[PDB]
């Protein structure tokens, strides 16, 4: 039964046998993402995956991200939950344990790149299209797309995400 | 980079 716990690539079986789970997700909810680029990111020393595992075993959702710690924010790479666990609340569930995770982690924001639909359901998960974080803090750090929506989300100190 | 930056591609789930 339900577990959100932050993957690992360790190089063990048992991890890389659930990122790679976590991988074909997401290439499978995320038609438009070159495959060998989702690859690329999960895999590589810089990200992290929190995962949903059901049982402690299965996995059915998760989230990529990467955090760039002394300027505290993180970037979310990659979010979704396998065809047959949506519209469960289980990618609500996840946000929260992530910004919580994240607010624990010392992080002040969190960034994410938006397209079409995206933009809306990041603003029902708290992202704003307006930063009140200043750009230079990002700039060198993040890449700035043009064709893309950069949206933000801060997280207080002390307000209770997650549950 | 070599492929890098932390990134999506959600364009219209209604598909
Ligand atoms: C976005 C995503 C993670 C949400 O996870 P989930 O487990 O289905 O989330 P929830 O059940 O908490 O979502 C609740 C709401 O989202 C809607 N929703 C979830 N999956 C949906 C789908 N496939 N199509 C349309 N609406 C969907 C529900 O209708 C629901 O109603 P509400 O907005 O009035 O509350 C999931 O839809 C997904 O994996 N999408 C494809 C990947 C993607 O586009 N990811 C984000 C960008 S990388």
């Amino acid at each position: 039964l339900l577990d959100f716990d932050i993957l690992t690539n360790d190089g063990t079986h048992r991890n890389m046998k659930l990122l790679i789970d976590l991988k074909n997700i997401f290439s499978r909810q995320l038609p438009k993402m070159p495959k060998e680029y989702i690859v690329k990111l999960v895999f590589d020393r810089h990200h992290e995956s929190m995962v949903i595992l059901k049982n402690k075993q299965k996995v059915i959702g998760g989230i990529c991200f990467r955090q760039y710690k002394p300027q505290r924010f993180a970037e979310v790479a990659f979010l979704a939950v396998t065809a047959n666990e949506q519209v469960r609340g289980y990618g609500t569930r996840l946000m929260n344990k992530f910004k919580d995770h994240m607010q624990k982690q010392n992080i002040e924001y969190l960034l994410t790149y938006a397209d079409n639909f995206a933009i809306g359901y990041f603003k029902k998960q708290g992202f704003t299209k307006e930063h009140r974080m200043p750009q230079e803090k990002w700039k060198g750090y993040i890449k700035d797309y043009d064709g893309g929506t950069l949206m933000e989300c801060y997280i207080h100190p002390y307000v209770d995400y997650g549950r | 980079a070599r492929k890098s930056t932390g990134g999506k591609a959600p364009r219209k789930q209604l598909a």
